[PDB]
């Protein structure tokens, strides 16, 4: 498998403070059945996002579907392995900050992780028990689909 | 005063800052030009940050490239506001300011004369002071 | 108070020294006595050093010029061998003393 | 009184050759080609054309010095293909395409007067 998680969203807000950046855009969406806030920047321009939109987001440590790593080398002439290509919108990062809620002594019940997409942001909060699939400097693939 | 004695000057300067801004994804031909005049590139291409549906790079995901090493430094940009360190978002940074390099990677922020200049702690100093004077000369002939 | 908090190394609440030091570690830290007595002293010539500074440097300026910069080796060494931070560790305070 | 000859842009000298085969030793199925008295008229046409091929992974040129007239020219293939074929085929294809262009120029003159 290699899917460390996979959920629906809805977006709430697409620019709370502002128009930052003439071709990105910050979602501001929350989860479904999960709880779970997400705060994506997407590229607009080649992928539209209007408010009230639903997509089935998966955070996959591999695309291809079998298990094996890539390397992180890119290599257009390799659709033999038949990778995700159900998905419409997909980026590739680097989870780089793993913020908690621990204490001297408790552990932890809500986790942050944040993910590095060449610098395009993304935090993903929610409950400490459906995020443990993250490591800090462990590459990441974003994938997107909108649901009609 | 210990600190560096040459830095990026104003042009290279005016320009890493429009480059690094959030906004700029490069096309799979411009990333074969800007590689091409890489001189201490591997030779392998990244996978694009964008994979569809379109392939796109970033300008940061290049200066990523062009940084030597494993330099670790954070800086701030000069526009970074006095509420964003404080409140939340301070690892977020909408206005994509703190730069942050880790690994020899520029993971967010844009770079300016604060970041690239003749100041002390500055990410050219870090790298002289980390690898060397015959590594920050290739860091500025790449960089320019 | 902060600088006590921040730099006794408290050896007996137990529950924080099982989530950061490892187990094979906290057994010996709670069992040894010269252990401790060297940990003590280490806050002891902290202090001491905290009274130095604080005559050296009125007017409270902590900015300083020295030659190692001794956070970013810190940071360095934890990017070069891939230090987990959310987990405990295998490092003895008598080995670091 | 530093003054090069204006035909020293585009005339080769005494011992000099027109084209260079190098191997690039960092990266396997790689080859650097490098083209004297050149410039972005023939390297534009030859990196473009090169990007059209699905098995050519890495395609550019450079220009090293624009007082020194030299073209560097960097291909990367896929295994089972070289990057001098690739490079073959490029020039080949460009050439169909302009011979076929020329005639269609022509016959469109000869619509457009007389006609």
């Amino acid at each position: 498998a290699g899917i460390l998680f996979e959920d629906i969203f809805d977006v709430k807000d697409i620019d709370p403070e502002g128009k930052k950046f003439d071709r990105v855009s910050r979602l501001h969406c929350e989860s479904e059945s999960f709880k779970m806030d997400l705060i994506l920047d997407v590229n607009i321009q080649i992928y539209p996002v209007d408010l009230g939109d639903k997509f089935r987001l998966v955070i996959a440590s591999t695309l291809y579907e079998d298990g094996t790593l890539d390397d992180g080398e890119y290599n257009p002439t390799d659709d033999r392995p038949s990778r995700a290509d159900q998905f419409e919108y997909v980026m590739y990062g680097k989870v780089y900050r793993i913020e908690g809620d621990e204490t001297s002594t408790e552990a932890a019940t809500r986790l942050s992780a944040y993910v590095s997409y060449g610098g395009l942001l993304m935090r993903l909060q929610g409950d400490a028990n459906n995020l443990h699939g993250f490591e800090v400097d462990s590459r990441v693939y974003l994938l997107m689909k909108k649901l009609a | 005063s210990n600190r560096p004695v040459m830095g990026i000057v104003q042009d290279t300067l005016t320009a890493v800052r429009k480059f690094t801004k959030r906004d700029v994804f490069l096309e799979r031909g411009e990333v074969m030009n800007l590689l091409m005049f890489l001189s201490t590139w591997d030779g392998k291409v990244p996978q694009p940050a964008i994979l569809k549906p379109r392939p796109l790079w970033t300008g940061k995901q290049i200066f990523s490239l062009i940084i030597p090493g494993h330099i670790n430094c954070i800086r701030t940009h000069s526009t970074h506001p006095d509420d964003e360190d404080s409140g939340p978002y301070k690892h977020i940074s909408p206005g994509d300011t703190k730069v942050v390099v880790e690994n020899g990677e520029l993971i967010m922020g844009i770079l300016c004369k604060k970041s690239l200049g003749t100041s002390a702690g500055s990410l050219v100093h870090i790298s002289y002071l980390e690898m060397g004077h015959d590594i920050t000369r290739l860091f500025y002939s790449n960089i320019q | 108070k902060a600088f006590e908090k921040k730099f006794r190394f408290d050896y007996t609440n137990e529950r924080a020294l099982r989530r950061t030091l490892q187990e094979d570690l906290v057994k010996d830290v709670l069992s040894n006595a010269h252990i401790q007595n060297e940990l003590e002293r280490e806050f002891e010539r902290m202090r001491e050093d905290r009274e130095v500074l604080r005559v050296i440097f009125p007017t409270g300026d902590s900015k300083v010029v020295l030659p190692c910069n001794l956070l970013r080796m810190i940071w360095n060494a934890q990017k070069i061998f891939h230090i987990n931070p959310r987990l405990p560790s295998d490092l003895h305070p008598i080995k670091v003393v | 009184m530093n003054a090069p000859p204006a035909f020293e842009s585009f005339l080769l000298f005494e011992g000099e050759k027109k084209i260079t085969i190098n191997k690039d030793t960092k990266v396997p199925n790689a080859c650097l080609f490098t083209i004297n008295k050149e410039d972005h008229t023939l390297g534009n046409i030859i990196k473009s054309q090169l990007l059209k091929d699905p098995q050519v992974l890495f395609a550019g040129y450079k220009v090293p010095h624009p007082l020194e007239h030299k073209i560097i020219i960097r291909v990367q293939t896929t295994p089972d293909y070289s990057p001098q074929e690739a490079f073959t085929n490029a020039i080949t294809d460009l050439i169909s395409e302009l011979s076929l262009l020329e005639e269609r120029f022509r016959v469109a003159i000869k619509d457009k007067q007389e006609g």
